[PDB]
């Protein structure tokens, strides 16, 4: 709980992951997978 | 020494009497310069 990053994409393709509310999950590997595919060429769809 | 240096400079000049030729120009599709008409070193990225 230290840094809050705003990321300025004007328009972007999103993809969403429906979870059960009865299941605990750290959402870092869902978004570290998104970070693992960003190159200067492109950006994979944002995992909401 | 003045002979050997100057004869090297003649060997510096006559080695270098070429014609500059434009290769091919693509747009920089990636985000590094974002659309600048880069020199397209196609087969040799080690010089780009």
């Amino acid at each position: 709980g230290r840094t809050r990053v705003l990321v300025e994409l004007g328009h972007y393709v999103y993809t969403l992951h429906y979870y059960d509310p009865q299941i605990s999950l750290d959402e870092a590997p869902i978004l570290e997978e998104w970070l693992s595919k960003i190159n200067p060429a492109g950006i994979p769809p944002v995992p909401f | 020494l003045r002979s050997n240096v100057l004869l090297m400079l003649l060997q510096f000049t006559l080695s270098n009497l070429k014609i500059n030729k434009s290769s091919t120009f693509t747009s920089d599709v990636t985000t590094i310069t974002s659309g600048r008409m880069i020199r397209a070193f196609e087969g040799r990225p080690e010089l780009l």
